[PDB]
């Protein structure tokens, strides 16, 4: 459900293997955003999710792969048009794409700009983050994180 | 430089606590002074660097 | 752990992360880079 | 006394993707059957290629000669233990009687190995215990029992020096590296080059030329690629012979994209026809490249892929997804417009990104260190 | 709560929607709904169009003024590295 | 034929030693070594001293045979343009020896090498173009030369001020996209220039600016790091349990 996931079998086991068949392949089908493979997972694959229970995601997940889809290629490109990016993501319409990308814009998810006539989807590079900014300002979670430590070394020490 | 290449030198010797294991004599303790050093040479860059806070405004 | 319900209920196979990406996605592929020599 | 049971493997792998030639690979196949005395290299071959018609008689007589000269190995086993020597008596019944392994299955492998590995007092004579056993590990595809004899290998053989057998050794494991997925430690390991000469276990040296060849366009960076082969004195009058490796390698420095894509499948056709590298061709093509890719596009900061076209010849909605798919699995971070026909370069890793290694790398270590704390005591 | 979302959801940020295009999704004929959208959203009335002007909208700097508040993070940031010490 | 020209070259190794003195064979197999050998392109100076060596062992022999061996190693001074040994050679008192027609055009070769000078270089080509045919190889020779001369006036011309056109740097060389902007890509690639080009406006803009000093030398030690917990792993889990 985060839509960034590597595939899953660096996680596996001998003995989780068998088990992790069904499971498998699924992550498989949301690294891509096709529909016809990630409906074929759902249904072959669909008995072993019932005994997790897990099938409260399935319907908002369909949601999530379309987001790894468009980050896919808004990060691969600088402009992505709606029209290339429609049949591309199948789409197959250019009004959904743009309710799409209006919520992805709601979601914080992509700063592309939409020049609106037939219409097509105009975007820029993103930039600015830079360094002075973003990593000194990180580094105050990391050394607080870490200053704890030392309290927490020191407590286990005075046990001995 | 004191910071990073003193890093390997120091931190070597943790490696060289492990023997492994054991035929060396122990015990070493390599954990000073360089540790405490960097410490207070942070103390004098933080410091310094508030120079700006404090001189100004 | 082994407590609560825990238990009531190179190698190919590193290299098998990034190759299933081959899989869904551009096969290998030798045939139809090789054919796109003649097509343009 | 390997290549010419060493090329049934090959055969194996020449019968096992393409189906076309059936009966070309099973006559010499029976030619080497009908010598050598093979006997399992055309059972095992006699599921992959055909069932005959009779094989039988005609290689019964064969396995009864072979049996005939099994059993007067199996004579001279007590017939010489008679007599009293060191390691005389029994090093006959090891080289012919694993050579009784290349007869059929493993049979003469498993029990001719460890009946005479706490005799030798040689290192000579337990690797060629460790060669039989990568041989059949050539010929049946498990990669089980080359893993171990290797590992037995390094530790005896190389107490200690060699300058013959040792640097086999280093062949077999490069070899291994090349059979398994490790470009760094191949070719470093294929360094020794002319030093090895020729060998029955390293069959055609300009074979051997052409497998380190293929692994130093990646794991040997660009200025070390042209300077192995350049400086290299031994190595540079084997890839002159052939034109189509030297061509390529040169024409890689030279920058050109539109030979490439017609020498990397001539490259490719000897991977694709090549037994072991059927799992490892597929990351090859794209890696080979991101080689020439890497060099594109940090050449200019603003590209236009119709200047691409021109060399690619022409690459117009093919590079479109080929470079796409390049950025999305982590390969060669880069920023390609579309219909703007722009490409940005970026990305500026001398600063940002490459802190990053200290604190991620540095978080699940300090977390081990935290989880681990919290045990002692208790 | 979907009629409302038509304002919300489809900007920020397109540059110009067509007249009969923002009609398709509000069907109707010409109702008093998109004559409320042109006096609520504001945003603009254009002739046979809409407009986002000006622009896109309010062109975010953002701002200059986060220097002040980057000074205060190095304040207890020098703090913490004295509290070890 | 190079394998052809190396296998005769090889039965001439165990035939050098097999009589009692050669009485010439080394020195004339060393110039053999300066053929195949340099044909591989081994060594630029080590193939030219070989021509060092024949011409130490062509003293007294034909004068033609040697009236035409300064055409390969004056020639092979042309190729290498830091041979180092220039001075040695034609200055020493046994390569001043030969008063000659055809060597008198020679020593002007030798000087011509001495020169380089791409405004002499093209005048010179035409001149010596009859020397030009006994070059062994035609091509490699003046092929190295121009290639390597090319950046040799494209270092002058670039390096006075930091950003240049590229339209009018390159008319110099008389073309921009085909080739000179490409090797000029391959440039970069080579570290011998750092800069980076604009295509859309022409204009070449050279930094050298992007240093990596801090960086590799944090997160390098913090992998090596990395093996102190793992290793210290084993005596965790050991005294533990």
């Amino acid at each position: 459900l985060l839509g960034e996931i590597p595939d899953r079998l660096q996680f596996r086991q001998p003995s989780l293997k068998r088990s992790l068949m069904p499971y498998f392949l699924l992550t498989q089908a949301v690294r891509t955003g096709n529909l016809a493979k990630f409906n074929q997972v759902l249904d072959q694959f669909g008995e072993k999710f019932q005994a997790d229970g897990t099938y409260t995601l399935i319907i908002r997940l369909r949601h999530n792969v379309i987001k790894t889809g468009v980050r896919m290629i808004s990060l691969s490109y600088s402009r992505i048009s709606l029209a290339d990016i429609a049949q591309k993501l199948q789409l197959d319409s250019p009004e959904d794409a743009e309710f799409i990308v209006a919520k992805a814009i709601r979601d914080g998810v992509i700063e592309a700009s939409i020049n609106h006539e037939k219409g097509y989807v105009q975007s820029k590079e993103m930039i600015d983050i830079y360094s002075t900014r973003e990593p000194q300002l990180a580094f105050h979670q990391r050394i607080s994180f870490c200053l704890d430590i030392h309290n927490m070394s020191v407590k286990a020490m005075r046990f001995p | 430089n004191y910071n990073k290449a003193v890093e390997e030198e120091d931190k070597m010797t943790p490696e060289q606590l492990a023997i492994k294991n054991v035929g060396k004599q122990d015990p070493k303790r390599h954990l000073e002074e360089h540790v405490d050093v960097l410490m207070t040479s942070n103390i004098v860059q933080c410091l310094a660097a508030m120079l700006d806070t404090v001189v100004f405004k | 752990m082994s407590e609560k319900k825990q238990p009531v209920d190179e190698d190919n196979w590193d290299d098998d992360n990034v190759e299933d990406d081959f899989s869904n996605q551009l096969r290998a592929e030798l045939e139809k880079h090789g054919y796109k020599m003649e097509t343009s | 006394p390997k290549n010419p049971d060493l090329r049934i493997a090959q055969l194996r792998f020449l019968l096992s993707l393409p189906e076309h030639r059936g009966d070309a690979a099973v006559r010499d196949e029976l030619m080497a059957a009908v010598r050598d005395n093979n006997m399992a290299p055309y059972y095992e071959a006699l599921c992959k290629s055909l069932d005959w018609q009779i094989d039988v008689d005609l290689l019964n007589k064969m396995k009864k000669a072979n049996e005939d000269e099994l059993k007067r190995l199996d004579e001279e086993l007590e017939d010489a233990e008679k007599n009293l020597g060191e390691s005389e008596i029994r090093d006959a019944m090891m080289a012919k009687a694993e050579y009784l392994c290349r007869i059929g299955d493993k049979e003469g492998a498993l029990t001719a190995f460890r009946k005479t590995y706490d005799k030798t007092v040689a290192l000579g004579h337990r690797l060629d215990i460790v060669f039989y056993l990568l041989r059949i590990g050539l010929f049946y595809m498990d990669n089980d029992l080359i893993t171990r004899n290797t590992e037995k290998a390094k530790s005896l053989i190389e107490e200690g020096g060699d300058w013959d057998r040792r640097n086999r050794l280093k062949v077999y494991q490069g070899l291994y590296c090349v059979a398994i997925r490790d470009f760094k430690q191949a070719a470093e390991l294929f360094l020794d080059t002319v030093s090895t000469f020729t060998s029955y276990e390293l069959m055609d040296y300009k074979t051997f030329v052409t497998y380190t060849v293929y692994v130093s366009m990646i794991a040997l960076e660009r200025p070390d690629l042209r300077e192995k082969v350049i400086k290299g004195a031994e190595i540079l009058e084997v890839l002159h012979s052939l034109p189509a490796v030297r061509q390529y390698l040169f024409s890689l420095y030279e920058c050109r994209y539109s030979v490439f894509f017609q020498s990397l499948a001539v490259v490719e056709q000897e991977m694709k026809k090549d037994w072991l590298f059927a799992p490892h061709y597929r990351y090859y093509v794209r890696e080979m490249r991101i080689h020439a890719y890497s060099q594109l596009l940090e050449s200019y900061r603003s590209l236009t892929l119709g200047y691409m076209a021109e060399a690619f010849g022409v690459g117009v909605e093919f590079i479109d997804q080929e470079l796409s798919r390049f950025i999305a699995a982590g390969r060669l971070h880069c920023k390609i417009d579309k219909v703007n026909e722009i490409v940005e370069t970026n990305r500026p890793d001398s600063k940002n990104w490459q802190y990053q290694e200290t604190i991620k790398k540095g978080d699940l270590l300090l977390n081990r260190v935290q989880k681990l704390s919290r045990v002692i005591n208790m | 709560t979907i009629r409302d979302e038509i304002a919300g959801c489809i900007e920020k940020a397109y540059e110009k929607i067509l007249f009969t295009e923002a009609t398709r999704i509000l069907f109707f004929n010409t109702p008093k709904k998109m004559t409320d959208y042109a006096k609520k959203r504001g945003w603009v009335l254009g002739p046979n169009n809409y407009y986002s002007f000006a622009s896109q909208q309010q062109k975010p700097e953002d701002t200059t003024i986060p220097s002040t508040e980057l000074a205060k993070q190095v304040i207890e940031y020098a703090r913490q590295l004295e509290m070890i010490v | 034929n190079l394998p052809k020209a190396r296998a005769a070259l090889t039965s001439a190794r165990t035939t050098a030693n097999a009589i009692y003195c050669p009485p010439k064979l080394q020195a004339t197999l060393d110039m053999q070594s300066g053929i195949i050998h340099a044909a591989e392109e081994k060594d630029w100076k080590t193939a030219y001293s070989y021509f060092y060596e024949a011409f130490e062992g062509y003293d007294s022999i034909d004068s033609p045979k040697a009236i035409t061996s300064l055409k390969y190693m004056l020639l092979c001074k042309i190729m290498l343009n830091t041979p180092e040994d220039v001075q040695a050679l034609v200055s020493g008192k046994l390569a001043l020896r030969y008063a000659g027609r055809q060597t008198e055009a020679l020593k002007c070769v030798a000087q011509a090498s001495k020169n380089r000078s791409l405004a002499d270089f093209e005048k010179a080509l035409t001149d010596y173009r009859a020397e030009l045919r006994d070059d062994p190889i035609i091509s490699t020779h003046l092929a190295k030369l121009y290639d390597n001369l090319l950046e040799q006036n494209l270092i002058r011309v670039i390096e006075p001020f930091s950003r240049v056109q590229i339209e009018h740097i390159s008319s110099l060389i008389k073309l921009s996209k085909a080739d000179v902007e490409r090797k000029l890509s391959q440039m970069i690639l080579d570290k011998k220039f750092h800069g980076i080009l604009d295509q859309g406006e022409g204009v070449l803009i050279i930094f050298d600016e992007p240093p990596v000093d801090k960086t590799y030398e944090a997160a390098l030690e913090t992998i090596q790091n990395m093996s102190k917990v793992v290793d210290s792993l084993y005596n965790k889990a050991k005294k533990l349990t």
